[PDB]
RNA sequence: AGGAGUGUUCCUGUUUCCGAGCUCGGUUUCUGUGAUGCUGGCUAUCGGUUCCAACCGACGUC
RNA sequence: CAAACUUUAAAUGGGUAAGAUCCAGUGGUUACUUCAUUGAACUGCUGGGAUUAAUAUGACUCCAAGUGGGCCAUUUUUGGUAAGCAGAACUGGCGAUGAGGGAUGCUCCUAACGCUUGGUUAAGGUGCCAAAAUGCUCGCUCAUCAGAUACCAUAAAAGGUGUUGGUUCAUAUGAACCAGCCCUGAAAAUGGAUGGCGCUGAAGCGGGCUACCGAUACCAGGCCAUUGCUACUAAUUAUCACUCGACCUUUUGUAGCAAUGAGUAGGAAGACGUGGGGAUUGUGACGAAGCGUUCGGCGUAAGCCUGCGUGGAACAGUCUCUAGUGCAGAUCUUG
């Protein structure tokens, strides 16, 4: 988890 | 054509500044000082340094009017000089009185910075020559001056090492040289 | 053409320690090693290629003769070098027969076009 | 170290010498219209509404006037950027700035100077002149001859 | 295995590499002004429509 | 010629009185850069960019205010400056004179071969010929700022007989270099051409 | 050996050429860079740049917005370096005279029926080389899904940025941060 | 661009820039030489000075004295101050 | 500086001397922007690929 | 006398302001404010003003890498007997960086690097090694361990009737004090270091004065690349005096002008090469692929082309699509 992305799922 | 190599490039300069006018204090009192230096510029530098010790004045608060060059009157003939000076040793300050002999005051002060550095290791920065008066032969108090005085003085040339003009010089010669000469 | 010809280098740029080891071939590779002397540019070592060494725009790909080579396969492909004969010298290819050389070489002389290979296969 | 609202204040927030006791009444009768410069000096005598220590001695623009306070916009470097920060503060801790007052005088004379030409064709080009080089005159008075000084120990 | 606690070295040099000043704007922003005051600026603006 | 002769007659006349003629202080100076790029504090680095002294052995004509003096205090030991003369100004603009030409962004630096380059750019202000620059710099006219910033800063070669010692001032009796020489920069710069 | 910033040699940020391999768009630019260089009018210089833009700046203007920019100025040719879409909400389409890169086939039917000319950019050159009595327009650039997300980053005090979230409704980013009852509002 | 041509030296390329330069060259050249049109103005202005040199040369030596007197008096006055401090303290 | 050409008609320079009030106009020869000019050796040198000598240089990764 | 005292109080630094986002005059809006068209803020109109100190100068949004062990130097400075020790402040370097000097040295000095022809210097030097002075000119020094160039590769207290000057007293001589060079103080283990040889009318120590030598720095010029600016269609741009001749552009380009050019981690751009697919142009039993080679050539380079020999059956150019696509290293794997 880095940067502004969607939290992965 | 006149040989540059013998002398240092000292020239004597008079300087005159005056502080600076103000609304409190108009028409100030004027100054004057004889100095020795390389140049017309470097005299003014030395003027403001010395005047800073005497009186509450600076280069910013001051104004300079004239830088007159002075020379000898008659530079043809030989004369005695009693130089007064001070310098700064690694301990402290000492006043001296040296006596030098040359055709000019410029020639004396060139000869003195050589002499003073050579003996006392006094740097150019520390020395400040206070006044350079002309002296009569029956006045110099130093023994190395007195031997020279008197007419009919003679000096034999002893051990004649000639500085050959370049091109004259050769690495090998035949004969082996002759130094007593005669 | 034939203008003056100035080269900057005549030496190649051989690969660092191509001399030492036979596994390292002479084809240039930039040394990317952190401690390497060649990339760090000490004196008395292999020179690197810069764009600095680039030859003139007028005289790039120019032969010793004066021409630019334009290499050629069939009899049909020499006709292309008809109006550019002064400018271009034709190199007959690697692969070509003894028969088809002597058709090319003979057709070239009809066209007044120089052929580089000559006495190519006899 | 230690961080508190008033850490290292000591000398900074000291009232002064022989300056103790509360604010005078004439300093408390100053008016501050919004769009006006003010230097934030905090006096420790009043502990109500005193600004943080960093803002002490900072000039800035009045944006608000609360009943018993003055909103001042000051500006503050944070590494890469200035940022305009909005700090309310009690009336006693604000001074009137005097930084603008040459410019405020200047415009009244300067705008009136350009105005009054009209038909003479203005083009005055009104401008301050920085005092550079002086021109020359003759000067004469009483003199003194100085020389350099011999050393004395004392 | 310490190690250095803190440093300001190369921070002024980093900041000055890019110290941006906010662009000036006409008409002052009203965030943090009095609610009583800003009520009467709405009632003011309504009355001239 | 006439103002040179008229300068003498003043300070002869005042000398005949009793007093001394305080001369007019010099309105233009001529800076030259002496120490190079590396190892410079960030305030001295700024000032040298404001004088357009961006590399070694670069001249620039620069005006005398109180402001422009107090800049030069900060830079002194990277700089040798002083007062030009009509010989050295003529020699700079004829021999080494280039001129900057274009919009903000790119100016081109063009050689002064004809007056028509000077004419189109400075024909607002008078200043049609190359010789009218030399007046405007030497006198310091009303349009000095325009005429100076027209000239791309001068690119002088290294002085024929060398420097003495770029550590030390031109003052001091080690005969160094940095600092201001009131007139003697003229003797330097005539070798750097 | 110069004290120069970047020793520039400083580049220009904007696009310097056409990126499309679309041959019609290339020939459009060759026209309008002959016409920009030679004619002197600033209209053609701007149209040249806007032709080279990427897709998100060539954004579609509706027929109903194109009415209301062109409302007082009915006579003038309505230029748009961009596409033109039909507005379905618009009942009676105003006639106009539009130029644009591309009309959708509804908007071409709706203008042409309503008594209303529908030009290409090469036709606009023949009528109006200078751009004399034209109206440049462009659709709003910052009006799309993607540009809602940009700015101050959603969990910072007084931003209006959308978060990147997989799904809508409660159970997704509505608790700690968004309520005062869950830790903090921000 | 073939070459950028020289000012000061050359001649055709010079006299485009400063068109007065042709005549000021002939002024200084002919005023040296014994072509007598301009050489008369030089020798007249030299002798007009040279008489005025002999005019003030009385006052020139008076400036040399005005210096040397003033510092020789200070030279004398300073040494008498050194004499008094030896006497008064002892 | 170099594949030809014609030639100064315009242009700047230097120059013949005629008139107008140091400055401008008209006129004749000469030279530039429009200059490469004369001459010799070799038809093997020049040049190139290889190996060798000499003077100076030259002691992957965390 | 005071880091945890202060009446007073510097330098160097820090804030704000220096007009077109301005100034004044006059009317309106308002639940605010006033005792009150009194104010306040915002607005309409009407004047006044174009850069109102110096100098220089064109000035958001998105996406993402690497990095989060640092070390050194001058000045400031805390712990410590001190440390090539530990911890800070400001700036500059090294790291990421060569070139010339300091004999030799990551950090000192000069000075920052495209390929080069000529000229000039910097720091630093000129007896020989070693390019340039056994140059010129004036002092001091004799060492039975002389001395010899910043950082730097150690020296002190205390002495000297060794010598060279100075300061100040006392009768020619006699004291006292000061500071130059030299000597004493000055002891370590392989054989050894002003870098060496050596040097004493220096080739030593402290000064002068000319010229010279000395960088990839500075200056003018030629070529290569980058960035920026110009100019290119009633398409015969054709060389900026004018005809013929030869090169010359495919604006996803050419031609012209100017300035610029170091680089690890990292980012981006254009090329070179390999195995297959599609399209197209071809080579080959009169000899394809591969291999070898001082026959060679072209390109800055990756690489490409080609003579001769061997070889004996298939291969290549161009535009596109695709990937099990480039090796010196892994105590790599197999031989």
């Amino acid at each position: 988890v880095s940067k502004n992305n969607v939290l992965p799922n | 054509k006149a040989d540059p190599t013998l002398q240092q490039k000292i020239s004597q300069y008079q300087v005159v500044g005056r502080k600076q006018p103000t609304e409190a204090e108009p028409n100030p009192s004027l100054f004057r000082m004889r100095l020795f230096a390389r140049n017309k510029v470097l005299a003014v530098s030395k003027f403001w340094y010395l005047l800073k010790k005497m009186k509450k004045v600076k280069k910013s608060t001051g104004e300079i009017l004239a830088v007159n060059e002075i020379r000898e009157k008659r530079p043809t003939f030989v004369k005695n000089f009693g130089v007064w000076l001070r310098y700064d040793s690694r301990t402290g300050t000492h006043n001296m009185y040296k006596e030098v002999r040359d055709i000019s005051q410029n020639g004396a002060v060139s000869q003195l910075y050589a002499e003073m550095a050579g003996r006392h290791r006094a740097l150019p920065s520390n020395i400040q020559i206070i006044r350079v008066a002309e002296i009569k032969a029956s006045q110099c108090r130093r023994a190395h001056m007195q031997q020279l005085f008197d007419s009919k003085l003679k000096l034999p040339a002893i051990r004649r090492i000639f500085p050959t003009p370049k091109d004259k010089k050769s690495v090998f010669c035949a004969r082996k040289p002759t130094l007593f000469l005669h | 053409v034939k203008r003056s010809i100035v080269k900057k280098r005549v030496k190649s740029f051989p690969r660092f320690q191509s001399d030492r080891y036979k596994r390292v071939k002479s084809s240039w590779r930039k040394p990317k090693g952190i401690d390497c002397r060649v990339r760090r540019k000490f004196k008395g070592t292999n020179t690197m290629p810069n764009i600095g060494y680039g030859s003139n725009k007028k005289t790039r790909h120019m032969l010793p003769n004066g021409f630019f080579k334009f290499l050629v396969s069939s009899p049909k492909d020499i006709e292309l070098l008809l109006m550019h004969n002064t400018k271009f010298a034709a190199e007959i290819a690697h692969n070509i027969s003894s028969r088809k050389r002597r058709e090319i070489l003979e057709r070239a002389d009809q066209l007044n076009v120089l052929v580089l290979n000559r006495s190519a296969r006899l | 170290t230690s961080f508190g609202k008033r850490a290292r204040t000591r000398q900074k927030f000291s009232k002064g010498f022989r300056r103790h006791g509360m604010p005078a009444v004439s300093r408390l009768l100053v008016i501050h219209k919004k769009g006006d410069y003010v230097d934030i000096v905090c006096d420790p005598s009043v502990q109500k509404g005193m600004p943080y220590s960093y803002y002490h001695g900072r000039t800035g623009i009045v944006f608000n006037v609360t009943q018993r306070a003055v909103g001042v916009e000051v500006n503050k470097v944070v590494g890469n950027r200035v940022i305009k920060k909005r700090i309310h503060v009690r009336l006693e801790h604000v001074r009137k700035s005097r930084c603008n007052e040459l410019f405020l005088r200047r415009v009244k004379e300067n705008d009136a100077a350009h105005h009054e030409a009209h038909l003479k064709g203005e083009s005055i080009k009104t401008k301050r002149q920085i005092p550079g080089p002086k021109p020359g005159c003759f000067v004469s008075g009483t003199m003194e001859v100085l020389e350099p000084a011999p050393f004395v120990e004392s | 295995a310490k190690s250095k606690n803190h440093t300001n070295h190369n921070q002024n040099k980093k900041a000055h590499r890019n110290i941006k000043k906010p662009q000036r704007k006409r008409k002052m922003s009203t965030k943090g002004m009095c609610p009583k005051f800003l009520r009467n600026q709405r009632a003011c603006k309504r009355g001239m429509m | 010629r006439k103002e040179r002769e008229n300068l003498i007659k003043l300070k002869r006349e005042a000398k005949a009185k009793g007093g001394f003629y305080k001369e007019p202080e010099a309105k233009v100076i001529l800076a030259t850069r002496i120490k190079g790029i590396n190892k410079l504090a960030p305030k001295p680095k700024m000032i040298l960019r404001l004088f357009r002294l961006r590399q070694l052995h670069n001249a620039v004509f620069i005006k005398v205010n109180k402001a422009t003096i107090e800049m030069l205090k900060a830079v002194q030991p990277f700089i040798t400056y002083g007062y030009p003369t009509l010989k050295t100004i003529r020699q700079l603009i004829y021999k080494r004179g280039y001129a900057k030409v274009g919009k903000p962004g790119a100016h081109s630096r063009i050689r002064l071969q004809a007056n028509d380059i000077v004419s189109q750019h400075l024909g607002k202000y008078g200043i049609h010929g190359v010789e009218d620059l030399v007046h405007e710099i030497y006198t310091c006219g009303p349009y000095f700022k325009q005429a100076n910033n027209f000239l791309w800063p001068f690119k002088l070669n290294s002085p024929r007989k060398g420097f003495t010692s770029k550590r030390h001032g031109y003052n001091e009796p080690r005969k160094g270099d940095w600092g201001n020489r009131e007139e003697m920069i003229n003797e330097l710069v005539q070798r750097m051409i | 050996g110069i004290d120069l910033e970047r020793n520039g040699r400083k580049k220009k940020g904007g696009r310097r050429t056409v990126k499309s391999q679309n041959p019609y768009l290339r020939l459009l630019v060759k026209l309008y860079q002959f016409l920009a260089r030679r004619t002197n009018s600033r209209f053609n210089a701007v149209v040249l740049k806007r032709l080279m833009n990427p897709k998100r700046l060539k954004a579609p203007m509706s027929l109903s917005k194109l009415a209301r920019h062109m409302k007082g100025k009915e006579d003038h040719i309505a230029v748009l370096v961009g596409s033109v879409t039909d507005d379905i909400r618009m009942v009676h389409a105003p006639k106009l005279t539009v130029c644009a890169l591309r009309f959708s086939e509804t908007a071409r039917r709706r203008l042409e029926k309503a008594g209303g000319e529908c030009l290409t950019f090469d036709q606009l050159a023949l009528r109006r080389p200078k751009g004399s009595k034209c109206v440049l327009l462009r659709a709003a650039t910052k009006s799309r899904e993607a540009d809602k997300h940009f700015g101050a980053a959603p969990g910072t005090p007084g931003s209006k940025a959308r978060p990147y979230v997989r799904s809508t409704g409660r159970k997704f980013e509505k608790a700690r941060g968004r309520r005062k009852s869950r830790g903090y509002k921000n | 661009r073939g070459q950028k041509k020289n000012l000061l030296k050359n001649h055709a390329v010079l006299c485009r820039v400063n068109p007065a330069a042709r005549n000021l060259k002939i002024l200084a050249r002919l005023a040296q030489t014994e072509g007598t049109k301009q050489r008369a103005l030089v020798l007249r202005k030299k002798q007009a000075n040279r008489e005025e040199h002999k005019k003030h040369r009385q006052s020139a030596r008076r400036f040399a004295a005005e210096i040397r007197q003033a510092f020789s008096d200070k030279m004398a006055a300073e040494l008498e101050a050194a004499a008094r401090r030896k006497a008064e303290e002892a």
